[PDB]
């Protein structure tokens, strides 16, 4: 419970913003390649995947099938 | 018809209000100054004049 005018929230906000500086090389390189690069797309097989479905020697639960 | 009682209640009320004149002067000074983003009704009020 931050007492009103206690400025601890302001101090923590400034500290976080210091941590949130965009010179942070922990994730801003990920955001740079997010602004510069892309990803791979998997293609689905409608037929061979059924063979491995039949290689599954049980019944999928409804909550796992949607997963 | 020209002179009246001013009993203990009214005198204490007027001394209370002339006490409050100082603290409302203080809060009007403080609020007329800026830096209002952090203010709370604790420092502008001061019970020592009261």
């Amino acid at each position: 419970l931050h007492k009103l005018g206690g400025d601890a929230w302001s101090r923590a906000r400034q500290k976080a913003a210091e941590k949130v500086r965009d010179v942070a090389a922990e994730l801003l390189d990920i955001y740079a390649q997010r602004a510069a690069k892309e990803g791979f797309a998997f293609k689905h097989d409608r037929e061979q995947y059924q063979l491995f479905c039949d290689s599954f020697p049980f019944e999928t639960t409804p909550d796992q099938a949607q997963a | 018809g020209n002179r009246r009682i001013r009993s203990v209640g009214e005198m204490a009320e007027n001394q209370f209000r002339v006490g409050l004149v100082r603290v409302e002067r203080a809060v009007k000074e403080r609020l007329s100054l800026g830096d209002l983003d952090t203010l709370m009704p604790q420092d502008m009020i001061n019970a020592k004049p009261i």
